[PDB]
RNA sequence: ACACCCAGCCGC
């Protein structure tokens, strides 16, 4: 059972290209953003106290 | 970055892969290279809850100024789609909202004021100006809103438009309301003579281009009523009859040289 | 042509309809030494 | 200067 998620460096998930300055990212970048989104959300509404 | 040759630019080669020096062919470096998610509808039914709702779905809370620019931006392609505007202004219309909604200095008027402040705003600076009332046909807001807002929108965010000239509506006006070449010169320059003779102190351009307008149309074998001009210049007929009555001596040599008369 | 000599083998000729394709193999031919690589893996990279 | 997606086509 994972407590800790292990986010993978950034050769593995690197960013593109596309004209240059988008400098778009991997879709694991973006779903590992909701992923810290999401556990910090969590982690300050354990002591707000939904 | 070549070593036994301090600074030295290295050039890239892209077909060979490496990075290659002009003095001697060394090569540093071994080889060369080159936030938000939806969740969906369920495809299985084992995501729906006894009560349905498939228990899972996209929160989409990406703060509220995004929300504001997102709207703001809906607002503007769907205004210039309108009056068939080209995207290149639209792009210009993106630009001189974001600097304003990150100048933060018009919080207090409406984002939809700012919006069309900035249609009028990128229409001038392209040399292609509308007119305030061709911008108030297709928006939600009032002659006196928007101009107190390109009022404010010019004084904040520091910059200088170009004023009109009565040349720039004349292809518009002509062509919208389908008359053709000749007119159209004919109309271009009675309005430039007028303007630059000295006969209209202090008269609004839209009055003279329509009068240039009404010049042109009452010569030839089409003919346009006082009401259609109105109707496509926002100006009343009055301010028409004005014009007229001011700008009918010295007709001949408002002219141009030839327009079979 | 080469000897002048008859074929002993007579040769069936005569005109017919010819069509040239989109298929010329100097739109084919490729090679590569060590080139460009991806990103993702440092393999060489896809197409001509 | 990309990366996905789609389409068409080549040889067996
Ligand atoms: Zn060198």
């Amino acid at each position: 059972i994972v407590t800790v998620l292990p986010v993978p460096p950034l050769s593995v998930r690197p960013a593109v290209v596309m004209q240059g300055s988008a400098r778009n990212q991997d879709d694991l970048t973006h779903k590992l953003a909701d992923i810290v989104k999401i556990n910090n959300q969590l982690r300050r509404n354990e002591q707000n106290g939904a | 970055t070549c070593p036994n040759h301090p600074d030295a630019i290295l050039v890239e080669d892209y077909r060979a892969g490496d990075m290659i020096c002009p003095e001697c062919g060394l090569v540093v470096g071994d080889r060369v290279i080159d936030l938000s998610t939806m969740i969906g509808k369920g495809t299985g039914a084992a995501s729906f809850d006894e009560f349905g709702n498939s228990k899972y779905q996209n929160r989409r809370t990406m703060s509220s100024s995004d929300r504001a620019m997102m709207n703001a931006f809906k607002e503007i392609t769907t205004m210039a789609d309108r009056i068939n505007l080209p995207r290149n202004i639209v792009d210009r219309t993106n630009n001189l909202f974001k600097q304003v909604y990150e100048q933060k200095s018009l919080k207090g008027r409406a984002n939809d004021a700012i919006a069309s402040a900035c249609l009028y705003i990128a229409c001038r600076q392209e040399g292609v100006p509308r007119t305030f009332k061709e911008i108030c046909a297709v928006s939600r807001i009032s002659k006196k809103e928007i101009g107190r807002c390109f009022k404010l929108i010019l004084k904040a965010l520091e910059t200088s438009v170009d004023l009109i000239t009565t040349g720039d509506f004349m292809s518009r006006f002509c062509s919208n309301l389908c008359l053709p070449k000749q007119v159209q010169m004919a109309a271009t320059h009675i309005a430039r003579k007028a303007v630059e003779l000295d006969l209209v102190p202090g008269r609004s351009p839209i009055s003279v281009a329509a009068a240039a307008i009404y010049m042109a149309s009452q010569a030839s074998a089409e003919k346009r009523t006082q009401k259609e001009i109105g109707d496509i210049a926002g100006v009343a007929d009055v301010t028409i009859r004005q014009s007229y009555r001011l700008i009918y001596p010295r007709a001949p040599d408002l002219f141009p040289t030839d327009f079979k008369f | 042509g080469f000897t002048g000599r008859k074929i002993t083998s007579q040769i069936f000729i005569g005109p017919t309809y010819y069509q040239r394709l989109k298929h010329m193999v100097d739109d084919k031919i490729h090679s590569r030494a060590r080139g460009p690589i991806q990103i993702l893996n440092r393999q060489p990279m896809e197409g001509r």
